């Protein structure tokens, strides 16, 4: 075990009423020396008093906001202690009114700006301030001072003769946070309100924005259908039958490629393909032409009257049927079937039949799509003797 | 015979009211329909939730309370339409008695098949304004469509953002997202079509419509949009310093603490009227309370999102009026309706101070602007000097962001239509020498001349205004119905499709015509030449 050793003692600051004041206290040793902030003030608060511990356990940053005179103005000490030793260092805060601010005091010319940056491109947070004497530039990331002493890292301190700012070469999710700059000289310290920084940018594989929707119309009926694909960079949108490309490829569009269906005849699975340097996607369209119903089931003679015959039949179709057409005629006659139209049930009695004559009955399934094939026929046996 | 309409949250009783014009049929209206839970107490500063259900027949006969706002408090007058500011006393009749429980909307049904739905979002400023002041009954019966005017959380309650989990912000836009979700699942009972929904806004509300098309959440809600004198690219469209003005308000109510969580919970303890009565003056020509980039609703920069193709799905119609920046020079104008050379150079210098914030080499741009907007055919004309000076504020604040939006939408053959309004009504609201100002296209879209002069529009219309308004209403309904302003009802003139190469727009006026490259000489100035003189980043 090693007793605690101060690595960064706090310096006395002088903030403005209604502003912020941030003290820094860090130490090292074995074990990790915990830091307790003991303000020796006649009037103590808790809502402004917030201690922000370092993410690596080195030290803590006391923060008071907003500064209100003369209650926040007191003496603050940093007690770093462990089970081996105990040390303390005190620092003084100075809070003054709005008028006590003299000439040449740190004044924020341009505060931090909201900005979004690319993952690998350069991120630049700008901050301008002027004072007499020339104030020093320091940045705060999430109530914590920004460490830019190392030049080998991605974070760099831009310092031009006019104004200095903050620059980030390669961005990560860690950079996403609140940033606030503040100028500090021998006169005092005046903050500027923070500015949030977001780090999420455009290089996303293409996604289908308007996917192709399947439809059904009577064959022949042309229709203009839409497929839209988006993303950065914008991908080429190509319509594909599954074997050959419908688009000329040479001048294929980008972003949107509406397909014209001419002389609609047979159903087919169409495929809208959107490809980019990042990825390739596919979407299928169930273009189905409205098909005719299959022939109904074989009817059966239920009631056998001399002059009438009752029939019941199966639909034979999984899809609904509008009506049924009964086709009656003599047995071996080559005459076109005399048709009974408008039968809305699966059972119908054919009236008007001449007795003792074998007949042939066929049921026809017809929907909105058209007249389907005729069902299988049947025969009955009625006989009279003279 | 009161009309009854069933919803997913209970039955509503409305009223069949006939329009004063004999040619237009009667319409059914249902006012004060709750589309979300009351954003009070704990629901304050939170995303909207579905509204509670009611068992019986809920009365939809009276007006609902408006959101907390105050017009007497100092607000940026330049953002408001002039018909709003010219009649502040008449507007006060709609703002009286505000309540934090203000999430209600209004529907209009004209009385074959499903009827198209149009959703309106009015925006005087991001702090005031409501849809109750606009009656879309004429547009409903004339176009046989459904007009919807709503209310949403405005001011501090709808846009407070601390940039973290304590207050993400953008609560106002989320209310408009929730409304469209409820309308999409409950308009089929009104005989409306959820697949033919067209959201349209004007002024600041048009800036809101632009943001909704870029949102990830509006995907399956609407299919078309109409933007009128608004953009998501203006300086007041998005607040790029929300934490600063929010903490200044917290110091005014005393709730300013260090933890953003402890202060948000503190603000909900305060009354909703104490927050509105407080006056906060932001940077000039900027907004103090408005939409923010939260990484969810607005994930990136608006222009950045437009290059991604986020809003290419929806059919877009947009356009601007002739002289939008009337209030910019109105104070400088002398009694002779002229601007002097010293007053011209002074007003130009004020322009460079506010928007661009003292860059190095700023003196280079003051004289460049003065050269651009100076008719060398008539250098000493005070009235022409006033004319070009209004065109200055009009080009940079409305015309420049609108053309950039239209090019980024029509870039990949998506249906886009552009207009230019060159007609305004005649009254004492605005000086006679001024042309179509901010919000002057609103009456012609809703067919106000069809009814006559109103308490809010004391204009003295002519027969040419009714003919023009019927033309405008036909273009709007045709676009909301089919995505094409020319189909299916023709004019008794063809509006061509916009593309970045031809740049075809429709000159709307008493002489309707089609021209090209609207003010394109000044457009490339602000988009290409101006930023290069602002890119003094060579020091880096
Ligand atoms: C093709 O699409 C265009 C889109 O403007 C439409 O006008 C046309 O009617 C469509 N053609 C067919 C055959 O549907
Ligand atoms: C489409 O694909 C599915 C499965 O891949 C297949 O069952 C169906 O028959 C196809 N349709 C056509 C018209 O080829
Ligand atoms: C609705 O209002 C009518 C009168 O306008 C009244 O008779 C009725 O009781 C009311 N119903 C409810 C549920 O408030
Ligand atoms: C009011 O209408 C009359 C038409 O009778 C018109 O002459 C007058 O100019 C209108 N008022 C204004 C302020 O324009």
């Amino acid at each position: 075990e090693t007793p605690p050793r101060f690595t960064r003692t706090p310096v006395d600051q002088t903030g403005v009423s209604g502003g912020v004041a941030s003290f820094i206290c860090q130490a090292t040793g074995d074990p990790r020396p915990k830091i307790v902030w003991n303000k020796k003030g006649k009037k103590v608060s808790n809502q402004r008093f917030e201690v922000i511990e370092f993410d690596d356990g080195s030290g803590s940053v006391l923060r008071i906001q907003p500064l209100r005179t003369p209650r926040d103005e007191a003496i603050y000490e940093c007690v770093a202690s462990n089970n081996v030793g105990e040390i303390s260092v005190s620092t003084r805060l100075t809070v003054l009114r709005e008028d006590q601010i003299p000439r040449g005091f740190p004044t924020i010319d341009m505060g931090p700006q909201l900005k979004v940056v690319e993952r690998t491109r350069t991120a630049t947070m700008l901050c301008a301030a002027s004072g007499n004497p020339d104030p020093e530039i320091t940045w705060f990331k999430d109530f914590l001072p920004v460490d830019t002493s190392n030049n080998n890292g991605r974070i760099k301190q831009l310092r031009s003769e006019s104004i200095g700012a903050l620059q980030i070469e390669q961005s990560e999710e860690s950079d996403q946070g609140k940033y606030e700059c503040v100028a500090t000289n021998s006169a005092g310290t005046r903050y500027s309100a923070p500015a949030n920084l977001y780090v999420r940018v455009r290089r996303v594989p293409p996604r289908f924005s308007i996917p192709p929707t399947n439809h059904e119309i009577m064959p022949g009926g042309s229709v203009n259908i839409t497929c839209v694909a988006v993303g950065s960079p914008m991908p080429y949108v190509k319509w594909m039958l599954g074997a050959e490309d419908l688009t000329p490829e040479d001048d294929m569009p980008i972003g949107r490629n509406v397909l014209e269906l001419n002389d609609v005849r047979q159903s087919a699975n169409y495929t809208c393909v959107a490809m980019s340097t990042l990825g390739v996607i596919e979407a299928i369209a169930q273009i189905t032409v409205k098909a005719l119903p299959k022939p109904p089931g074989t009817p059966v003679v239920t009631e056998s009257t001399a002059t009438s015959i009752t029939l019941t039949w199966d639909s034979g179709n999984p899809e609904p049927v509008s009506y049924y057409i009964i086709q009656h005629k003599p047995k071996n006659s080559e005459e076109p079937y005399k048709e009974i139209d408008g039968i809305a049930t699966t059972r119908y009695s054919v009236a008007g039949l001449s007795p003792y004559s074998d007949y042939e009955f066929r049921v026809v399934a017809v929907n909105n799509i058209g007249r389907g094939p005729a069902s299988e026929p049947v025969l009955t046996q009625k006989h009279h003797h003279h | 015979p009161a009309p009854t309409v069933n919803t997913h949250f209970g039955k509503l009783r409305g009223a069949r009211v006939p329009l004063p014009s004999e040619i237009l049929g009667p319409v059914d209206q249902y006012l004060g329909v709750p589309y979300a839970a009351p954003p009070i107490g704990e629901k304050r500063f939170l995303p909207p939730e579905p509204p509670p259900s009611w068992s019986g027949i809920r009365n939809a006969t009276h007006f609902p309370p408006v959101c907390p706002q105050n017009i007497h408090t100092a607000v940026p007058e330049v953002m408001l339409p002039v018909w709003f500011t010219a009649n502040l006393d008449i507007v006060a009749t709609y703002i009286q008695e505000p309540n934090e429980d203000c999430l209600y909307l209004n529907v209009y049904v004209p009385t074959s098949g499903a009827k198209p739905v149009m959703v309106y979002i009015h925006g005087g400023s991001y702090m005031e304004g409501t849809g109750n002041m606009i009656d879309g009954s004429v547009l409903a019966s004339y176009g046989n469509v459904i007009v919807i005017t709503l209310n949403y959380r405005v001011g501090v309650l709808g846009f407070l953002s601390t940039g973290d989990q304590a207050a993400k912000g953008n609560y106002g836009l989320l209310d408009q997202i929730q409304a469209l979700r409820w309308v999409s699942e409950n308009i089929a009972f009104f005989g409306g079509d959820p697949r033919r929904i067209t959201v349209f806004g004007s002024g600041i509300g048009a800036s809101c419509v632009s943001l909704l098309t870029l949102s990830h959440h509006s995907e399956g809600l609407f299919q078309r949009a109409i933007i009128q004198s608004g953009s998501a690219l203006s300086s007041w469209a998005v607040n790029y310093q929300p934490v600063k003005y929010t903490s200044l308000l917290a110091d005014k109510v005393g709730c300013n603490v260090l933890d953003t969580v402890d202060m948000v919970d503190c603000l909900r303890q305060k009354s909703a009227k104490e927050l509105v009565e407080q006056d906060i003056q932001p940077a000039r020509y900027h907004v103090a309370f408005g939409p923010v980039i939260d990484g969810d609703v607005i994930p990136d920069d608006p222009e950045i999102l437009m290059e991604q193709g986020e809003f290419l799905n929806y059919d877009i119609m947009l356009g601007v009026n002739q002289g939008e920046g009337l209030k910019f020079v109105e104070g400088v104008v002398d009694p002779e309706d002229g601007v002097s050379g010293t007053d011209f150079d002074y007003s130009v210098s004020n322009f460079v101070d506010n928007l661009y914030g003292y860059p190095e080499g700023k003196d280079t741009l003051r004289e460049t602007i003065k050269f651009m907007y100076t008719d060398w055919a008539d250098r000493d004309n005070p009235e022409t000097r006033r004319k070009t000076l209004v065109a200055l504020f009009t080009d940079h604040q409305w015309v420049e962001p609108s053309v950039v939006t239209a090019d980024l939408h029509a870039r990949y053959g998506s249906p886009t239509y552009f207009y230019a309004f060159y007609h305004h009504c005649q009254s004492l609201m605005k000086p006679a020498w001024s042309d179509a100002a901010h919000g002057d296209e609103v009456p012609y879209v809703f067919g106000v001349p069809m009814v006559g002069p109103t308490d809010l529009f004391p204009c003295n219309f002519s027969k040419n205004d009714v003919m023009l308004s019927a033309v405008v209403m036909t273009y709007w309904t045709n676009f909301a119905k089919t995505g094409d302003p020319n189909k299916p009802v023709p004019q008794d003139v063809a509006w061509s499709k916009y593309n970045p190469r031809d740049q075809l727009y429709l000159h709307i006026g008493l002489k309707p015509r089609v021209r090209d490259h609207y003010r394109a000489t000044k457009v490339a100035f602000w988009k290409h030449l101006v930023p290069h003189l602002y890119n003094l980043h060579d020091m880096f």
